């Protein structure tokens, strides 16, 4: 009984794994590419003096 | 005394062999709800399991 159903946790925290996996994944993509836009655009003498 | 010896020996017997033979199948009456209480847990959670 324990077995079946914890080796069901087993496949069914793989997939909250994988869930949380491309959701932080792409989150991430999100805001570094975010950013990544944000001070190439800016330039680096630009930011440099900004900051 | 030999004649209320026997006596004792069996007045104490009795109240023993008593919970003996009860404890004898009342353990192989767990013994069976073992095995059976078993297959209750070991399948609910085969298909709570799914």
């Amino acid at each position: 009984r324990v077995k079946k159903v914890r080796e069901m946790e087993l496949i069914y925290a793989r997939a909250q794994l994988e869930l949380e996996v491309s959701k932080a994944q792409q989150l991430a993509n999100v805001e570094a590419k975010k950013f990544k836009e944000m001070t190439e655009a800016l330039g680096p003498g630009t930011i440099r003096d900004l900051a | 005394a030999m004649s209320m010896a026997v006596e004792s020996t069996g007045n104490a017997k009795a109240e023993a062999e008593s919970r003996a033979e009860a404890a004898r199948i009342e353990g192989e009456g767990s013994v069976l709800q073992a095995k059976l209480k078993a297959q209750a847990l070991a399948i609910e959670t085969e298909a709570e399991l799914e």
